[PDB]
């Protein structure tokens, strides 16, 4: 169910789920590079009833994965709140900025 | 007997042309602009724009400007961020202008890639991820100014009543106005009073732009205004798009380039959907609402055909809408828009359409 | 007569893989891409080389030699893709072969669209 | 509290991996190789290959080789044709090898980008549009030889019984054999007698390749062979794939990489369709036919699932077929093939799939 856009952690993903792209929610597919920067989301976990901070790092330096595209926007805000914004490429500062896929990394409560 | 030739120009007159910016997100390194004739849906040509291109037409209608990113080996090798100047009639490349390697990579909101009203400067958004506004002098063919004053702000709203002035939306809920000198450097600046609450009533960045004022809609269906008839911007709002019945079905705006203004009439066009809640701000239009910005009342509502972005032609009284693949052409000469035609398969993944200036 | 000049014909007839002269086309018809059957879309360049073959014209009952040039130096048009193969042969008959890019020798070999140029009677 | 990491390897063992060469013809400048697990249809990763990439896996299974074209500004600027060497398990770039700007730009037939049996040389097809074969020394990372003797010929068929020999099909209807020296320069060559009539019975270029012979099928459903067991190539044919009932229904072959050979049994697999006539040679398969190449009789026919290209794994007795977008996996351990699974959406526009080498 982690490959579903409706999965609780994926509440502000704009991009392809890395778990569908040869990676996992916390590992880049082989030959793609994690972004050191990200947008951040706040997602409600319906299993334990708690809210969590999720860091949406992209994986970079390979062309578009093309699988499991999501466009979820819970608590997402425009670019004047820049680190809450997901209509930009969070690969933008990588050695190679080509966007491959997006991860959903659990930071904490 | 027959011989294949090149060197040809676009077949339809400039007044018939629209530009559909196809991100081709599934293959984002081969984004392009598709040129169409809005009167009959004919495909006229295209301009390649490599990775996540942005596009605008010069205010004088002679040239197409693109902004893009190259790498020596695409997914590896040295990065080159550029503006390109293309001939509008020949659809051929003319000039490359080097940018610092921090041009915004993002979805095609109008405000990320604009020009001053006099057409002398291209004004673009940078993110490294620290934000600034980049100035390109068209006549020189060079980048001439990082506007670092715009740190923490986002997007460019040119003022149509001044030659070299624009605004940006800042994280304090106000607008920063930048007035450029003739050298493209900042001559003066000012910051408005707070217009909206960032936390409580965030606005969409897309302006409904008049000659001397801009209107903005919020996540919750309020309207804010910035009046720049004078040197200092005066801000106001909120007033609500919603009546009591609207509130019962939780109507709110949603989309990307989601508003427009018909300047002669003061009518503002907004994409709306019911059952609004946290996370629906980019939902396709259930309806397009037409608002009289003077009376602050709705004058029309029509089905939205899943549209996400729009644009307005003032002189011909037209509105285009775009659902990501298809472009709809509306006559907006009266308060109730009339659908004229749909252009199917204009793009695979577009969130921006624009008219050729006339 | 009209059947010999696509400029004189209905666009919907010409812009079809079934149009008689498009009988060994692999790629996007230039006439759907902002050009015409014999003009490249703006900003794309004709190939100096091509694959070739003959097509039967059902209208006048005659066979005609066709030269299948590409237009080059812009990314794929994407419209009116055809893959017709009448009299097409593999690469050991190289100029009758249409699974190669006939933009291959252009200044920029990026394939934009293809078309069917009438040489004359076979 | 979690941490995102890179540097990972392909998650399935090499023996499970297949390579789907996606031309992405609608956006041909973003072609790529999709790596899949054939046993469960899992997507494992990818390798980007710019404009009209070609791909093969090194004989030792350690590297992926790609061939592609770049320009400084994609649609303008200087052209660079290259071979790239990628690590097979990390799917990372290692080395670029410069080619002259004439590597073949065309659909992904196997024979356009191959390697010698010993794995020491990559052997590729050029077209300027004059044709030649290019030789790349893998160890040295260099283009070392241009075989212009192959002008008027097309495609590369490595000889599995010799370390650095291959054949190509020529416009005279025969085969040219090239034997390389230790440095990759041509040491010797030979031309066979005419195998097929170019005008009257053209063959598909895709070989059904045995260890010491190759079979080819024709536009009209005949079979030709080249035997390279002895020192000069002996050619034969035609024999017909078709019986009287087949002929009456106008069955003919159709496809791209449209044949395969199961070497232990001598079974040849071929995509076929009815109502054949001029212009149908690339039609999707109505059926796959399975031929006994010794008895010259069909031993099975099964639905083709609109397949266009195939490949065979000898050790595991498998056939893959590919319809442009979806990959079907077959058990071919018995004369009648058994469909095991279909991998949907493996590509947007692929005409080539290949197994990771295991032997």
């Amino acid at each position: 169910e982690v490959n579903s856009c409706d999965y609780w952690r994926h509440c502000a993903v704009d991009g392809f789920l890395c778990s569908c792209c040869g990676g996992t929610t916390t590992t880049c597919p082989p030959g793609s590079t994690p972004s050191p920067i990200s947008w951040i989301g706040t997602c409600h976990n319906p299993h334990d009833g708690k809210d969590y901070l999720i860091s949406y790092h992209d994986c970079c330096g390979k062309t578009a994965c093309g699988r499991c595209q999501c466009n979820t926007q819970t608590r997402e805000r425009p670019g004047y709140e820049f680190f809450l914004h997901n209509d930009v490429n969070w690969c933008m500062a990588n050695e190679n900025s080509t966007f491959h896929c997006t991860t959903s990394v659990l930071v904490g409560l | 007997r027959e011989v294949l030739t090149g060197g040809h120009s676009v077949s339809a007159p400039q007044e018939n042309r629209i530009y559909v910016m196809d991100s081709v997100f599934m293959h984002l390194t081969e984004s392009r602009v598709h040129v169409y004739d809005y009167t009959n849906g004919k495909f006229l040509g295209m301009v390649p724009t490599a990775f996540n291109g942005h596009v605008q037409v010069s205010n004088d209608g002679k040239k197409i400007y693109t902004m893009t990113t190259y790498h020596e080996r695409i997914t590896r090798g040295k990065r080159s961020d550029v503006v390109e100047v293309w001939d509008a009639d020949k659809l051929t490349f003319e000039k490359e202008i080097s940018l610092p390697p921090k041009r915004v990579q993002g979805l095609n909101y109008d405000g990320l890639f604009r020009q001053t009203t006099d057409g002398k400067f291209i004004v673009l958004q940078n993110a490294s991820p620290a934000t600034s506004i980049g100035i390109v002098d068209v006549a020189k063919g060079d980048y001439v100014e990082d506007v670092t004053a715009a740190a923490g702000c986002w997007s460019v709203i040119p003022q149509p009543n001044r030659p070299r002035s624009f605004m940006t939306i800042c994280g304090d809920g106000g607008l920063l106005t930048i007035n450029l000198g003739e050298d493209g450097k900042v001559a003066s600046q000012s910051r408005s009073k707070q217009m909206f609450s960032v936390k409580d009533d965030p606005i969409f960045i897309a302006p409904a732009l008049d000659k001397d004022k801009a209107h903005f809609v919020s996540y919750y269906g309020n309207v804010y205004s910035a009046d720049f008839s004078g040197d200092e911007v005066k801000v106001d709002g909120p007033w609500s798009l919603l009546n009591d019945e609207d509130k019962a079905k939780n109507w709110v705006p949603g989309g990307y380039n989601l508003v427009g203004l018909h300047r002669a009439s003061g009518r503002m066009y907004v994409f709306m959907h019911p059952d609004g809640k946290e996370g629906t701000h980019k939902f396709p239009a259930a309806e397009i609402w037409v608002m009289d910005t003077k009376t602050k009342q709705r004058v029309a509502r029509i089905p939205g055909r899943d549209a996400l972005s729009m644009t307005i032609d003032q002189q011909r009284n037209l509105m285009l809408t775009l659902d990501g693949g298809n472009v709809n052409v509306y006559d907006i000469s009266q308060p109730e828009p009339k659908l004229l035609r749909t252009i199917e398969g204009a793009a695979e993944a577009s969130l921006q359409v624009q008219f050729h200036p006339v």
